[PDB]
């Protein structure tokens, strides 16, 4: 039996993890105290009294976010030793969270992770949650990955990174941190699932009819998506049964491990009067650009692989009919060096939503993970913002004066340049 | 997480007292230090500026004139500060920078440093210092800058912030003003991370023209200074995501190590969201007496306070950024950051604050240069300085570095 350990880094990582683990508790039936009146052990551990303890490590350099959990509704679900915290944060600076401030707490975090890992028997790998635009979620995440690759070299290290957006941005140096962490994590990670904040913001404004979405709504939708992704690893499915299967199915080459994720349908709570959507409608909505999580134009790019994961009242023959209908569209172009064919895994467990949330319960849902070249369009948007700034050396001193060499700004950028070429040669 | 507040000189004390009074009225603390508010939002992050024991400010009071003790103690909030933190000397400096930097400042600086250490060492996690003073005096302008030098030599990793005010001819018209202003800017350039360039010219212009007060006293200017301090500190006082601590603010607003001089602005000066957004960027509300349309903003922070539609705030921000896109730099993407707070200030049901790192601030640094040159060619009163141990090479270096800062601002203006 194989199990997985979650690592949550920074404010964004911890806040996404709160919603995620809350939703896992509702899905499996675990009470907030850990009492549950199978494969769910992939994310939980059993004690003598029967209390289910998540394999979740919450890491932050500022106590404000973690102390929201140490006294929140789920304050009794996590052991206090799993919720690691420091007094000094990175202050939206990759160098602070990487070389000086994160170096103070990396040994403690690694010791805690080793403690959780020793309690496991067949460990697969780690699912690291973080953000690109933050000092902690970009510096300490990359430092932790570099540390884990020496110890847990054989364990897969997936990512759930939050792509910055101007509408909710907290710092102006977000592209700096996005490029810098991407350079130092591109080798150690093996399948990174990126989510763009502006896509979630647009979906919340359009579908959920929220005039000014807050982190609560975005976190709830992202928790829904992450649960839909990991339901294959939690409910003993027939596809993506392990972490290595994710690399096998979605990452043909080591440097292109950036799948694109789509989730359908997104329905406001007040719109429950609607008739339930058929398999064909949600399958078609998978390919629309109104339901994407990283806004781009996949119709231009070339698909490498595509895994579709259904949930709810879903019939296999209807899925096959939807596949046959979809495979006859000229906008779906596959790379000739990869076999042209979808992968479909169907889960019969109904989707679960948080009561009192803005997402109405649906009879069926679909999550589509496709490796496509068009996602590089989201990379260029970063690099431009990088090139507009490093050209004048703006905010560079904030990084060099805190223990990092200036020559790493260019190298990192150069790496992503090759990354961009990696998508131009393949496509 | 906590900020140690220092205030030096007559102007420093007379603006800091108003600052503490206004933020105490906002938080709910009365003159006795006891909380008498109605919301927990007021005390969510009150430990930033207060110590619990009753809530006591972290203020360290410094002067070379003993009378300013009583002038602060006779105030409505004079009895809430720690009586041990009043470090006021006997022999005043007057209006000479060298006296406050080499002879009289260097004698009290040891005791002030010990008091600052005693106040700072109690912090669980000190985040930085702030220091309210004047660039036109002898006690503030010299002794505060010497204090900053000592603190940075003692606390290199802590953010150091100031709320300096520069003199104006219509306010004091003293002949030795540009010497003190230039020599103080020469020290704030090298040993400071954040500075809010408050101008007495702007305050006098606002009080005379817009407010129609025929003879604006120091109280009228100090009211505007207190409003400015409250507006620029409401982010650090109440919970939020923008400018959480001093270092995040510095990283957000300071592109280059020396370009850290800021342009405050407040609205309304004593009415809906679009009117606030139009007035907030307007030149009549600036506290540095420069036209923001002369140069180009490097970074902008807009903080709104009160009960407003945040959707309307965002739409107005985008509309202004589109209409005034000719005045924002294209090489700093997304340089205008908007924050909203639900606690309005004292006496205003709706308010707006603007903090702008802009190149037009060099205009002010031109004035202090010009007024310097007009009395440096003839060596008007330099013998008042060399008699205190100063040297004229320091004057030349100060002028040269201020001119170099002006040149850097102009380079990044037309870049
Ligand atoms: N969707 C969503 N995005 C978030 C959330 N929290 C933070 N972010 C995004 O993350 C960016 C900043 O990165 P953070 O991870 O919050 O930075 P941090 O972890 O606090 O580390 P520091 O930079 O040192 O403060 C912001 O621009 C937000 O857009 C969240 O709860 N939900
Ligand atoms: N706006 C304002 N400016 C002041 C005030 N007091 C002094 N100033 C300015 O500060 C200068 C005098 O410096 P001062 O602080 O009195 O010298 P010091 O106390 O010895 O450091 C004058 O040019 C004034 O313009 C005040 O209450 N409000
Ligand atoms: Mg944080």
């Amino acid at each position: 039996m194989r199990e997985c350990i979650s690592i949550h880094v920074g404010q964004a990582g911890v806040q996404i993890g709160n919603a995620c683990w809350e939703l896992y508790c509702l899905e499996h039936g675990i009470q907030p105290d850990g009492q549950m009146p199978d494969s769910f052990n992939t994310f939980f551990s059993e004690t003598g009294a029967g209390k289910h303890v998540p394999r979740a490590v919450f890491v932050d350099l500022e106590p404000t976010v973690v102390d929201e959990v140490r006294t929140g509704t789920y304050r009794q679900l996590f052991h206090p030793e799993q919720l690691i915290t420091g007094k000094e944060d990175a202050a939206n600076n990759y160098a602070r969270g990487h070389y000086t401030i994160g170096k103070e707490i990396v040994d403690l975090v690694l010791d805690r992770i080793r403690k959780l890992a020793d309690q496991c028997t067949g460990l697969q790998g780690f699912l690291i949650f973080h953000s690109f635009g933050g000092g902690t979620g970009s510096g300490f995440t990359s430092l932790l990955m570099e540390r884990l690759s020496v110890d847990y070299g054989k364990k897969s290290k997936l990512e759930f990174a939050i792509y910055p957006a101007p509408q909710v941005s907290t710092a102006v140096v977000e592209p700096y941190n996005s490029i810098l962490t991407t350079h130092t994590t591109l080798e150690h990670s093996d399948c990174a699932f990126m989510v763009d904040n502006e896509a979630i913001y647009d979906i919340c404004r359009r579908n959920l009819d929220i005039e000014r979405p807050t982190y609560t709504n975005l976190n709830r939708l992202i928790g829904q998506i992450v649960s839909s992704i990991t339901a294959s690893l939690r409910f003993d499915g027939a596809l993506n049964v392990d972490l290595t299967e994710f690399q096998t199915n979605l990452v043909p080459y080591p440097r292109i491990h950036f799948p694109l994720v789509t989730y359908a349908p997104v329905i406001s709570a007040e719109k429950a009067y609607h008739e339930q959507l058929s398999v064909a409608e949600i399958t078609n909505a998978c390919f629309e650009p109104a339901n994407q999580m990283v806004k781009c134009d996949p119709r231009h790019g070339k698909y490498m692989a595509c895994c579709m994961l259904y949930r709810g009242d879903v019939v296999p023959k209807d899925v096959n009919a939807a596949i046959a209908t979809i495979k006859t569209k000229r906008t779906i172009q596959f790379v000739d060096w990869c076999p042209t064919g979808f992968k479909v895994g169907i889960n019969y467990q109904p989707p679960t939503v948080v009561p009192g949330g803005d997402l109405a319960k649906v009879q069926r849902a679909v999550c589509m993970l496709s490796n496509t070249t068009a996602i590089a369009e989201a990379w260029a948007r970063l690099d431009h913002k990088f090139d507009l700034m490093y050209a004048k050396r703006a905010f560079v001193h904030w990084y060099v004066g805190e223990g990092m060499e200036e020559g790493e700004f260019s190298e990192a950028r150069e790496d992503l340049a090759a990354l961009e070429k990696d998508y131009e040669e393949v496509g | 997480r906590e900020i140690v507040h220092i205030q030096a000189g007559q102007c420093g004390n007379q603006i800091g007292a108003k600052f503490w009074e206004i933020i105490s009225d906002e938080h709910g603390i009365d003159a006795t230090g006891a909380y008498h508010g109605d919301s927990d939002l007021q005390l969510e992050r009150i430990n930033v500026y207060y110590n619990e024991a009753k809530y006591v400010p972290r203020a360290v009071l410094v002067d070379l004139e003993p009378g300013t003790m009583d002038s602060v103690r006779s105030g409505p909030f004079g009895q809430i500060f720690r009586p041990d933190n009043f470090v006021f000397g006997q022999s005043g400096a007057g209006n000479n920078w060298a006296k406050g930097h080499y002879t009289e400042g260097a004698e009290l600086v040891d005791s002030v440093l010990d008091v600052v250490r005693k106040e700072a060492e109690s912090c669980d996690c000190l985040q930085g210092f702030q220091l309210t003073h004047s660039l036109g005096g002898g006690t503030g302008s010299g002794m505060g800058t010497l204090l900053i030098s000592k603190i940075r030599e003692e606390y290199p990793d802590r953010i150091m912030n100031t709320y300096s005010v520069v003199p104006s001819p219509k306010v004091s018209d003293t002949v030795v003003e540009p010497y003190n202003a230039t020599l103080s800017v020469h020290q704030l350039v090298e040993n400071t991370d954040e500075t809010y360039c408050i101008d007495n010219e702007a305050l006098y212009d606002i009080c005379f023209r817009t407010l129609k007060l025929t003879t604006p006293t120091y109280g009228d200017l100090n009211h505007l200074v207190s409003l400015t301090m409250s507006g620029v500190t409401t982010c650090l006082r109440f919970p939020g995501q923008l400018n959480a601590d001093l270092r995040k603010l510095a990283v957000n607003m300071v592109p280059f190590p020396r370009l850290h001089f800021f342009m405050p602005g407040f609205a309304p000066l004593t009415l809906t969201v679009p009117e606030l957004t139009q007035q907030m960027f307007d030149a009549k509300n600036m506290m540095a007496a420069c036209d923001p349309r002369h140069g180009r903003y490097l970074t902008v922070a807009a903080i709104f306070r009160g009960r407003m539609s945040m959707k309307e705030v965002d739409e107005q921000m985008l509309n202004i950024q589109n209409k005034n896109s000719s005045y924002f730099v294209e090489w700093i993407p997304n340089n205008v950051k908007t924050a909203v707070c639900d606690i309005p200030p004292r006496g205003l049901k709706m308010s707006a604050t603007f903090i702008g790192n802009s190149t037009a601030i060099q205009e002010l640094f031109k004035r202090i240069s010009e007024q310097f040159t007009a009395m440096f060619r003839r060596k008007a009163f330099l013998h008042w300085y060399t008699g205190e141990g100063m040297d004229e090479m320091e004057f030349t270096e100060a002028e040269s570095n201020m001119n170099d800062l002006v040149s850097e601002y102009q380079q990044y203006q037309e870049a």
